[PDB]
């Protein structure tokens, strides 16, 4: 039996060659045992009934053979020679009865052509020859990002038990535009092929949020592994390992109520980034919410943690527990402190932002763009200085200093007072 | 449509291309970008500009293109992209590397192609004019 084999292939733009191997069980490749490459030294294997077709293209080191299985994933193969074709063709047509197409791609420089969707990976078409083609299992997330804009993010390989060492530059984000009265279908059908949220099984979902910053209205949906925010021109999917902490702080306007997320990853909107997500209630707004959860599921894992409906309480505490529930994260709300005017946080700018300086029990939080936290176990030393009706509040910490302007100096006493009871060193000058 | 190419065989792409990272042949004005496995190139004329952002052990590199809506400040007689209705475009690809000083050498050689081009490209349109004349002729004689 004609074993043929091909040495220094890379499979899956693996950054080790290896070994690929034809045979009538199927294909095979192993990496080569010269690189110490943290990672399972297992040969790769495909079954021959698996291999629906072949396309011999150009990829980055020779050529590449790009084999579509049955399963609907994309496996490419490169570092192949130009001779390498005719006995690949003969062997690939002789064991697997499969004809290798070639195919030429253009190399025309154009940025504009026709989406196709195939049905393993999205085509780009410039002058009716593919430009590129994404496998749909290398796409994490899509969304719409305009009336005419879709923005999809791939996922930018790192560490994963079973993948090996990608050697390069990775694409991250790929954003198309699609004119015409057209991308709301097309984001629709690529949600559908590329298999990602199954409908909108959501535990709970809630309407309308209005969103600080982002600066936006969202619809929050909750799953059990994840959180998702529905915007009309951008979508998020946060996962609950995600989200550090959940702060539920009352405005001193004594009419809203803020609940605010840090997340880490930041998330991203365009080029900039909210760590925090700023979330603004009506203090009087109730809402009404049933679980969407089996009694079975419930009482083996939500029981003492959720409630499995929520009378008609206020929007924010429901939110809030919901969000402790799910993401096993405390809630943080106003700590001991209290302004002379009995209010739990007090106004002030940072830098041209107006805004609310909370004295929480363990952090200094900052509620308006930018968000700032400061736990008091980062910071050196707090600053007053005379700017006068106000005065300023300069807090020092291993990476900077901030500065609090424009604060009533009748609230110099109370502050003072419980950052001495939080153990900060306070120097009057 | 001013009609540009990047490359008309797959010969032509510099050998060089091949650890699979980005780019830049500044005799073909094009950039290569590493996209799945693929060398694709677009040429300077299709580049509108772009945006580098360190993130902690990596560097991102976003690259914006010309599509319409989103356009640059050309008149309405000479755009960078053919007309159609039915024609979707490459908006923005976002790459990131791990090799910060590496990937702003290549923002800054990309940045100073298209300055080269647009440099090119206006001193073409103030010569359209009638400046390409015969070269002074001399008087044989004793000139005033």
């Amino acid at each position: 039996m004609s074993t043929v084999d091909f040495d220094t292939i890379f499979l899956n733009q693996s950054k080790a060659p290896g070994r690929f191997r034809i045979t009538s069980s199927g294909l095979g490749w192993k990496p080569s045992s010269q690189v110490p490459t943290k990672g399972k030294t297992d040969p790769f294997l495909l079954p021959s009934g698996d291999i629906l077709s072949v396309s011999w293209s150009r990829g980055y080191r020779g050529w590449e053979l790009r084999v579509y299985t049955r399963n609907d994933k994309v496996i490419m193969l490169d570092g192949f020679e130009q001779q390498d074709f005719q006995q690949l063709k003969n062997e690939i047509q002789r064991t697997f009865n499969v004809n290798l197409e070639h195919k030429e791609h253009s190399l025309r420089g154009w940025n504009w052509g026709k989406t196709q969707l195939t049905r393993a990976e999205l085509v780009f078409n410039v002058n009716n020859r593919p430009a590129w083609e994404i496998p749909y299992s290398e796409i994490s997330n899509s969304n719409l990002t305009g009336r005419h804009e879709i923005s999809m993010e791939l996922n930018p390989k790192t560490v994963d038990e079973n993948h090996y060492e990608t050697l390069g530059d990775e694409l991250v984000e790929v954003r198309l535009y699609v004119p015409g009265q057209k991308s709301q279908l097309f984001y629709e059908q690529l949600k559908d092929k590329a298999d990602f949220d199954t409908t909108s099984e959501a535990i709970v979902s809630f309407e309308d949020i209005l969103f600080l910053t982002p600066r936006g209205r969202f619809e929050i949906s909750m799953y059990a592994n994840n959180l998702r925010l529905r915007g009309q021109s951008y979508d998020y999917k946060i996962q609950n390992k995600n989200v550090l902490r959940i702060f539920s702080l009352p405005r001193l306007d004594d009419r809203h109520h803020l609940v605010i997320l840090q997340v880490d990853p930041p998330l991203r909107q365009g080029q900039t980034r909210y760590p925090f997500l700023v979330m603004q209630f009506d203090r009087n707004e109730e809402l009404e919410v049933e679980l969407n959860l089996s009694d079975e599921e419930y009482k083996s894992k939500y029981e003492g943690k959720l409630n499995r409906s929520y009378g008609t309480d206020s929007t924010y505490k429901i939110l809030s527990h919901c969000l402790r529930g799910l993401t096993e994260r405390r809630v943080i709300t106003p700590g001991s402190f209290q302004s002379q005017h009995m209010q739990p946080g007090v106004n002030c700018s940072l830098k041209a932002s107006e805004g609310q300086i909370y004295l929480l029990d363990k952090c200094l939080f900052f509620a308006t763009k930018p968000c700032v936290y400061l736990p008091y176990s980062g910071i050196i030393s707090v600053v007053t200085s005379r700017g006068s009706r106000t005065f300023d509040i300069e807090v020092q910490f291993s990476g900077g200093s901030h500065t609090f302007a424009n604060i009533n100096k009748d609230e110099q006493k109370p502050i003072e007072d419980f950052l001495k009871g939080q153990g900060v060193r306070v120097k009057n000058e | 449509f001013k009609r540009y190419e990047s490359y008309v065989r797959e010969s032509q792409i510099p050998s060089k291309v091949k650890n699979l990272r980005i780019s830049i042949d500044p005799k073909a004005q094009t950039i290569i970008l590493p996209i799945c496995g693929r060398p694709v190139p677009f040429h300077i004329n299709s580049f509108k500009n772009g945006s580098k952002n360190e993130e902690g052990d990596y560097m991102y590199i976003r690259l914006n293109f010309n599509s319409p809506g989103m356009g640059s400040s050309v008149k309405k007689t000479e755009l960078p992209y053919e007309d159609g209705d039915d024609k979707e475009f490459v908006r923005s690809l976002t790459f990131r590397s791990t090799n910060k000083e590496r990937m702003s050498e290549v923002f800054k050689a990309i940045t100073e192609l298209k300055k080269t081009a647009v440099k090119r490209d206006q001193e073409r349109k103030t010569m359209e004019d009638v400046v390409a004349q015969a070269q002074l002729v001399e008087f044989k004689g004793r000139p005033k």
